[PDB]
RNA sequence: GUGGGAGAGGGUGGUGGAAUUCCCGGAGUAGCGGUGAAAUGCGCAGAUACCGGGAGGAACGCCGAUGGCGAAGGCAGCCACCUGGUCCACCCGUGACGCUGAGGCGCGAAAGCGUGGGGAGCAAACCGGAUUAGAUACCCGGGUAGUCCACGCCCUAAACGAUGCGCGCUAGGUCUCUGGGUCUCCUGGGGGCCGAAGCUAACGCGUUAAGCGCGCCGCCUGGGGAGUACGGCCGCAAGGC
């Protein structure tokens, strides 16, 4: 699973500022590990395929997101999608 | 023709272990009684009925019984 | 040739035949009895005045070998299931126990088309 | 790791030195799966509701563990190889959901 | 975000008992089976009924609900692992990041196709027995594909709530599943049944709209010919759009 010290470890992360949750930034991160543990787990289980609809959910949601960030401001963008390997 | 509950103190419906109790949710066959007989609630009987299975397994509760008199 | 005398009964009892069978107390046989072992021949074999006369043979042909305990055990449904057990009490062999074995499953084989 | 309870039906028929023995390969697997062990109960001698390997009888050790989750089948395969050992079962544990409080 | 929750939602591996069939053994004889009646069939190479042992496949009784989960198809023994969705509380973070969605891509009951396994029970076709004017059927005795597993195809359906998705608004009562609360009851989120206003050709619908509205997609334009022909696309084929 995902223990509450990975994603508080991703948190801490991505804060734009101590006490910072639910930026487009700590967003898109925390999707990010919740993607990668699926695909891992898509790799062998490729016959789970209700669990993939809810990636392809996930993977909407972030590139939504990321587009978000996109219009509004490029330089945080172009940052997060390095810092995360995305893109 | 009062009910399982009814009659029984604080127990524990998470223990497969504990037959003395669990034997009074069963029927004159093997059978798990209906939520009539046991006076339980939906999540309550939803209980029950997985901690019985594991007993079963466990070889501590039957999964069936004879019949007598008839 | 046994002298058993304490014993075990089973009516195994279908809506097509009645069929009984005396046992010792470990379970072989010793004598048994159906709607044909009588005359009858087509569906006069589950009828219940059958199972009476047949029940009635067995404990009878069991009398030989000294019976006079028994212990009744109830397989299936059937036409004059009953009348068995009736008879089977009637026949001077001392009744002990009645039971209910009818064997059902947990669903394990599709039954047959005229079964569904 | 995450936290377990170990039931283990085995041999009624045993002496002492051979049921020894066996708890000895029980202790064994289990630490060297990783398993750390909270509590213990030995129940020991009871009567089944229907026969197991051919006995009315059964002999029971229950035990509470901590365990790497990822090795807890393999504990179970583990606990099954052996011959005189007639039921595992390793169950999550769970707060004590009652009624009649 | 944090802290709680319910669940046959999915995938992998294990595993438990009941039953059927078959095999081995014991005991035991003259029939069993089956029907409206029968017959075929099985049984003296010993069946049926009964007890003990074993092998195997398939499906999970009670619990079980007018219940639950899922986007749908669909999902129910028990255990562990891997994993999706979702609800509630707190009112903490971001600051319109929203809705819909032609094309695309993915999923998609059953039957069906391919390769290799498996095969207990059921069983299209088939072989028989009856019934009948005939019986190419209904009923009875057999039985192959198939049903099961893996991988790959197929893309259909009364795939039904015959009701596209989202948001706001418009009396209540009653039963129920699952949260929270000062747990009489209140308050969220599902499932149901009556009904206000209203709608409807009527039947009916009615805060789970078929009411009042806004947004976007799909679709219809008398019946038959016809889901046919032709062309294109997809399919190994059957065939599908
Ligand atoms: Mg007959
Ligand atoms: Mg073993
Ligand atoms: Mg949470
Ligand atoms: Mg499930
Ligand atoms: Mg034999
Ligand atoms: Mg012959
Ligand atoms: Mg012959
Ligand atoms: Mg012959
Ligand atoms: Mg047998
Ligand atoms: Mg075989
Ligand atoms: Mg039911
Ligand atoms: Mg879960
Ligand atoms: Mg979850
Ligand atoms: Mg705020
Ligand atoms: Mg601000
Ligand atoms: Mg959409
Ligand atoms: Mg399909
Ligand atoms: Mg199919
Ligand atoms: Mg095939
Ligand atoms: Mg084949
Ligand atoms: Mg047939
Ligand atoms: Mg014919
Ligand atoms: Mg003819
Ligand atoms: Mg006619
Ligand atoms: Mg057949
Ligand atoms: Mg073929
Ligand atoms: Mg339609
Ligand atoms: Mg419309
Ligand atoms: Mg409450
Ligand atoms: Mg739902
Ligand atoms: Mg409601
Ligand atoms: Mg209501
Ligand atoms: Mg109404
Ligand atoms: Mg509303
Ligand atoms: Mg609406
Ligand atoms: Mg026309
Ligand atoms: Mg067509
Ligand atoms: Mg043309
Ligand atoms: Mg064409
Ligand atoms: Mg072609
Ligand atoms: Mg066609």
């Amino acid at each position: 699973p995902i223990t509450k010290e990975e994603k508080q470890k991703v948190i801490q992360e991505f804060a734009r500022f101590p006490g910072d949750t639910g930026s487009t930034e700590v967003q898109v991160a925390l999707l990010t590990l919740r993607i990668n543990r699926l695909s891992e787990h898509l790799k062998v289980h490729k016959k789970d395929h209700h669990s993939h609809r809810g990636l392809l959910m996930m993977v909407g949601q972030r590139r939504r997101l990321l587009r978000y960030l996109q219009r509004e401001d490029p330089e945080r963008y172009r940052a997060l999608i390095e810092k995360l390997g995305i893109r | 023709k009062a009910k399982v509950k009814a009659t029984l103190g604080e127990f524990d419906l998470r223990d497969y272990r504990n037959v003395e109790v669990l034997k009074r949710f069963l029927s004159e066959t093997g059978k798990i009684l209906p939520r009539r007989r046991t006076g339980l609630s939906a999540k309550e009987q939803r209980i029950l009925a997985k901690t019985i299975k594991r007993a079963r397994i466990l070889g501590l509760l039957p999964f069936t019984e004879k019949l007598v008199r008839k | 040739k046994r002298q058993v005398a304490s014993g075990r009964a089973y009516i195994h009892a279908s809506y097509n035949n009645t069929i009984v069978t005396i046992t010792d107390p470990d379970g072989n046989p010793i004598t048994w009895s159906s709607g044909g072992v009588i005359g009858y021949k087509g569906s006069r074999k589950g009828t219940p005045y059958a199972a009476q006369l047949a029940a009635l043979d067995a404990a009878k042909k069991a009398m030989a070998y000294g019976m006079q305990s028994v212990d009744v055990i109830v397989r299936g449904t059937g036409a004059g299931r009953e009348q068995a057990i009736r008879a089977l009490q009637a026949s001077g062999l001392q009744v002990k126990s009645i039971v209910d074995d009818t064997p059902v499953p947990h669903n394990g084989c599709r039954p047959k088309k005229k079964f569904r | 790791m995450r936290r377990y309870e170990v039931n283990i039906v085995l041999n009624p028929n045993l002496d002492q030195s051979q049921l020894a023995l066996e708890k000895e390969i029980i202790q064994r697997a289990l630490e060297n799966y990783g398993a750390r062990v909270e509590k213990v109960e030995e129940l020991g001698l009871r009567r089944l509701a229907y026969p197991i390997a051919k006995d009315p009888q059964g002999y029971f050790l229950w035990y509470q563990v901590e365990m790497p989750e990822d090795r807890v089948n393999d504990l179970a395969r583990e606990l099954r190889i052996r011959d005189n050992v007639r039921r595992v079962m390793v169950v999550k544990s769970q707060e004590p959901f009652l009624a009649n409080a």
